[PDB]
């Protein structure tokens, strides 16, 4: 069975355990339990669906198919998470 | 100067220095011989006790005292490899390397030896790759080049001569200091080559200073004495005379000969002529692809053994070793450093990686192999090589024009930056005399700068190659997928898919996927299995579903059966590796000894599969290929038939695809079958391919070493049938041969094949597994 | 295309406070975003202040009240000074 | 064999990554995750590169602040190891969870 699905669904596993460890090191965490990574993947996914849903709404209002950075800045500012350095 | 504005806010001062030191954290911090490579093992540790106890499996403790392992230690020279034992080692670094070696190698060795489910093919391929591993490790014992010699003081050993030795298949990072005695007792030819290179009579500092004062070149009808080699042919000497006459005029050039003619032999003979005859023994640079690198190294070692040809690959430490031990005659100095080498071989990756360490070298000649990679002016290799201070450049390629005139404009701008300019394209809808005058002006402009020798003008033993274009209809599934994509039907394209994630970005790519096979799309095989084969999927209806799903490969099934009845081997080229997976599964359920090649296969398994296909006792019948992989360094001498399943946008890829079996000296007539879907999006792909062939026959083929007729042929539209037998010759292999299959559901899977499949299914059900 | 920005004004203010210090393009993008964000905050607060008082115009009193509301503490206290004399200097000229 | 005690390498990484400014998540896995999340809202979505970079920078900022509050929760519970309940408590007090 060489053939398989073209699309990939485990892209939340692409946020690897060393990446989450580096994020915790930047946050100042010395010791990390083994169940941290699944919870971090879940909260990152929830945050990303919120921001991406608002940015897709901003894109669809402008009758566009691409998602610009300015829509992402709008979506983050609407959630009280203003980001500097991408225009505006 | 002074700030004109200040802050009146009385905030406290803040030290913003984020730099830190871990010297306070040294309380738990810090304030070369060990096992490196295990090569071979022997079943007798000290002596053979007997042939008893040959059954069962041994554990790790049993294998600790029963086997001796060949060890190359850390920072050694692959000649002090010792047959050691676990109790003879003690506790050194890298012991767990030997633990992993012994453990898992003995586990799958005894597993494949004790398994009754082992075929002969698996044991012979693993034995053959084991032998390849064994003599690949044994090749490291042979030295290849001596870099430097020194006098070193050992432990009360007075003064000893010590050589820097490089080995055969390894790099300069592992080059070792070794004794002189075993080196001169092993291979004294490399030693005397080293003393010849030490007080050599040819240096870059002794080169001539020809500044637009080069002498005239007389034609040579005899092989020069300083190029020993083997035998140099007449067309090679003609190319030598052409390159020498181009260098005498101070002009750059393109050696546009076909592959297989020995362009490497021609350019090594030209480099030897420049070094020896014209006394231009200065620093030369040759940029080659990585896959063709040993084919240039052995040519330098054979044809011009007196040259100081050096190699440039490796990591940062190997390139540092080459840079600081071998570039300069006097690297210990601080002023101007003269060059010690003569020719430097490198690849594109280390041209871009080491622009700064190579651009400050007064090169005398540049030779760039496979110049079509340099076809883009905006690619980073173009600005990397165009910034080099080189007086004379030369481009070696097989396809000078690939898609348009702009590629040739980029090549002639890299060669002569300013003399040649091109500002107009070619329009087939114009058909005016000004375009023909422009074509003739381009013919008369780059005529002495292009030397192209065909495979038919020289070596008059090549069998002809015939390309047949086969246009086949579509299935009902292919037609409904084509109308669903073209008239976008996301609700209908979802249908029974649970995910429902259909991406219609790049519409034409999805149209090509629908024209190739419906099973490339996700959740598409289940509808065919539940609509025609009623969802049982019991080892027989799945092959029939593969047959009826794609309208292309029923003709491929008929062709493979017809060429199975004949004594020929077939290559199948494709653009997508998922379609190659579809054919691999089709041959797996079909049960045909097949081999596969794509980009995911590493080069060792590539070499394994090529040697398995090219053996005289090969049981392989069909070889699947991805079209744009491997370059020109793949030989398919045993192949006879080439089937282009998917056409390429650049037809030079198709020519190099069908040139894998159509090499020099082929003993059979090469037949090419192209599988094209009727009334689909591939027709304009074939139209653009035929337009590029018309452009290639116009500019390149008529200016080697009736224009309106081929212009009108390119302006038009191109839109006993599988027999393996066969100006106006250029018009051939362009007609479209329509094929009528009319194969229904019950015609495929005949009685003998279905009976064999049912017997195999019953044998698998009886034996379980 | 003429795309307006606060680039040259931020650069000349930088040359006032640090005459020998350069700046990168990403830092200029961040400074432009900061100026636009603070302008939007102060203008929105002044618009709300004019709306709550049933006034149809935005004056310097509304901007002063918005600066006192938004800017925290002593950052307001100097800025309320820094605006006021500028307005006074404008009154000395126009 | 030279070894370090468990914790000084962690302090060295904390000092290293609080000095640096680059993103700590690789580009292609984050881009694939963004495209997978976005295709559940609208099919056939294109993406600018700067949009993916802005989404990334927002994501590491949110996760670094969340890990800071998680470390405060773990220290308050007389621990040096962070637990999923510390993340849950941080998101509960912050107001994102409940």
């Amino acid at each position: 069975a060489k053939r398989h699905r073209k699309v990939l669904r485990d892209n939340i596993q692409g946020i690897t355990k060393p990446a989450i460890r580096r994020l915790a090191r930047r946050g100042g965490v010395k010791r990390i339990s083994g169940l941290i990574y699944e919870e971090t993947r879940g909260v990152l996914k929830v945050f990303l669906e919120n921001v991406i849903r608002d940015a897709v709404t901003y894109t669809e209002h402008a009758k566009r198919k691409t998602v610009t950075a300015m829509d992402v800045v709008y979506a983050l500012k609407r959630q009280g998470r203003t980001l500097y350095g991408f225009g505006g | 100067k002074i700030p004109t504005r200040f802050s009146n806010r009385q905030n406290k001062t803040v030290n913003y220095n984020i730099d830190y030191s871990d010297d306070d954290l040294l309380e738990s911090e810090d304030d070369f011989h060990g096992i490196d490579i295990v090569i071979n093992h022997r079943l007798k540790t000290s002596l053979e006790e007997g042939k008893v106890l040959e059954k069962t499996v041994p554990d790790l403790n049993n294998c600790k005292e029963n086997y001796e392992f060949l060890i190359k230690w850390t920072d050694e020279s692959h000649l002090h490899n010792t047959w050691e034992t676990y109790e003879s080692i003690g506790q050194v670094r890298g012991l767990k390397r030997l633990d992993n070696y012994c453990k898992q190698f003995i586990i799958e060795d005894q597993q494949v030896r004790l398994d009754p489910y082992v075929t002969a093919e698996d044991i012979e391929i693993m034995d053959m790759e084991r032998e390849r591993r064994l003599d690949e490790f044994e090749e490291f014992h042979v030295p290849e080049r001596i870099i430097d010699s020194q006098r070193a003081s050992l432990e009360d050993g007075t003064s000893q001569l010590q050589y820097l030795v490089k080995w055969r298949r390894l790099n300069y990072d592992e080059a070792t200091w070794e004794n002189a005695t075993d080196i001169v007792k092993l291979a004294p030819e490399q030693v005397k080559h080293f003393q010849n290179r030490e007080n050599s009579k040819i240096l870059p500092q002794y080169s001539s200073n020809y500044t637009s004062q080069r002498p005239r070149f007389e034609k040579l009808s005899v092989q020069p004495p300083f190029i020993k080699g083997g035998e140099l042919r007449d067309f090679q000497l003609t190319g030598i005379n052409w390159m020498a006459f181009l260098w005498s005029k101070g002009d750059n050039g393109i050696l546009a000969d076909e592959m297989g003619l020995g362009k490497t032999v021609q350019t090594v003979a030209f480099i030897s002529w420049l070094i020896f005859a014209r006394r231009q023994n200065g620093p030369h640079i040759i940029v080659v692809p990585l896959s063709t690198m040993p084919a240039w190294l052995d040519t330098f070692e054979k044809w011009a053994p007196d040259l100081n040809c050096i190699c440039y690959m490796g990591n940062q430490k190997s390139r540092d070793t080459i840079r600081e031990y071998e570039f300069y005659t006097n690297p210990r100095a601080k002023g101007k450093k003269t060059m010690k080498f003569n020719v430097l071989l490198t690849t594109y990756e280390y041209i871009l990686k080491d622009r700064a360490e190579l651009g400050s070298i007064k090169w005398q000649f540049m030779a760039v192999d496979e110049a079509h990679r340099l076809k883009n002016a905006e690619s980073s290799l173009y600005e990397s090589l165009n910034s080099f201070k080189v007086a004379n450049r030369m481009l070696i390629t097989g396809t000078p024009l690939q898609n348009n005139i702009k590629e040739l404009a980029a090549l002639v701008n890299f060669l002569m930056p300013g003399r040649f300019t091109i500002d107009q394209e070619i329009d087939f809808e114009n058909q005016d005399e000004e375009q023909e005058e422009y074509i003739h002006d381009l013919h008369r402009r780059i005529q002495p700068f292009i030397l192209r020798r065909l495979k038919k003008d020289v070596e008059k033993s090549l069998p002809s190659k015939t390309e047949r274009i086969l246009r086949v209809e579509l299935s009902d599934v292919q037609t409904e997928y084509y109308k669903n994509i073209l008239t976008k039907n996301y609700s209908a394209l979802t249908a029974g898919a649970k995910g429902g994630h259909f991406s219609l970005l790049n519409i034409m790519n999805e149209l090509k996927k629908a024209s190739n096979h419906p099973y490339l799309f996700d959740n598409a095989e289940e509808r065919v299995l539940q609509k025609f084969g009623d969802g049982k999927m019991t080892r027989e209806n799945v092959l029939r579903g593969l047959i009826m799903s794609s309208g292309k490969m029923v003709l491929l099934d008929q062709l493979l059966t017809r060429l199975k009845k004949d004594g020929h081997r077939v290559l199948i080229f494709s653009q997508m590796v998922r379609m190659l997976d579809i054919l691999g599964d089709y041959l797996s359920i079909k049960g045909i000894n097949f081999q596969r090649l794509d980009g995911t296969v590493p080069s060792a398994q590539r070499r394994i599969s090529i040697d398995h296909f090219n053996s005289p006792d090969s049981n392989d019948f069909v070889f699947l290929l991805s079209t744009r992989a491997g370059g020109l360094g793949i030989n398919l001498m045993t192949a006879d038939t080439v089937v282009i399943f998917d056409s390429d946008w650049n037809p030079q890829a198709d020519l190099q695809a069908m040139a894998r079996a159509h090499r020099i000296g082929q003993k059979n007539h090469v037949m090419v079958y192209r599988l094209v879907s009727k009334d689909t999006v591939e027709e304009e792909v074939l139209e653009r391919a035929r337009k590029k062939m018309i452009l290639e026959y116009a500019i390149i083929s008529l200016g080697v070493t009736e224009l309106s007729a081929i212009l009108k042929f390119g302006a038009g539209n191109m839109f006993d049938v599988l027999n393996h037998a066969e100006g106006e010759e250029f018009l051939k292999q362009f007609e479209v041969t329509d094929y009528k299959a009319d194969i229904d559901w019950d015609d495929i899977i005949p009685e003998e094949e279905l009976k064999k499949l049912q017997d195999e299914e019953q044998k698998r059900k009886d034996e379980e597994y | 295309t003429r795309k307006e920005s606060y680039a040259i004004y931020v650069y000349k203010v930088l040359k006032q406070v640090h005459p020998d210090t350069g700046i990168s393009c990403k830092a200029m993008s961040i400074m432009n975003s900061f100026v636009n964000d603070v302008f939007e905050r102060i203008a929105g607060e002044a618009s709300r202040l004019a709306h709550y008082n049933k006034r149809s115009t935005i004056t310097s009193r509304e901007i002063q009240t918005a600066v006192r509301l938004l800017l925290p503490g002593e950052l307001a206290k100097h800025a309320v000074s820094e605006g006021t004399k500028a307005v006074t200097k404008y009154t000395s000229a126009k | 064999p030279h070894r370090y005690r468990p914790g000084t390498v962690a302090l060295r990484e904390i000092r290293r990554y609080q000095k640096s400014t680059e993103l700590l998540i690789r580009k292609l896995p984050f881009q694939r995750l963004v495209r997978e999340i976005a295709q559940d809202f609208k099919t056939d979505l294109r993406f600018q590169s700067s949009a993916v970079m802005a989404l990334q920078e927002a994501s590491e900022a949110y996760l670094v602040a969340l890990f800071e509050d998680t470390n405060l929760c773990a220290i308050h519970a007389k621990r040096v190891t962070i637990m999923p309940k510390d993340i849950q408590l941080a998101r509960r007090i912050r107001g994102e969870r409940a």
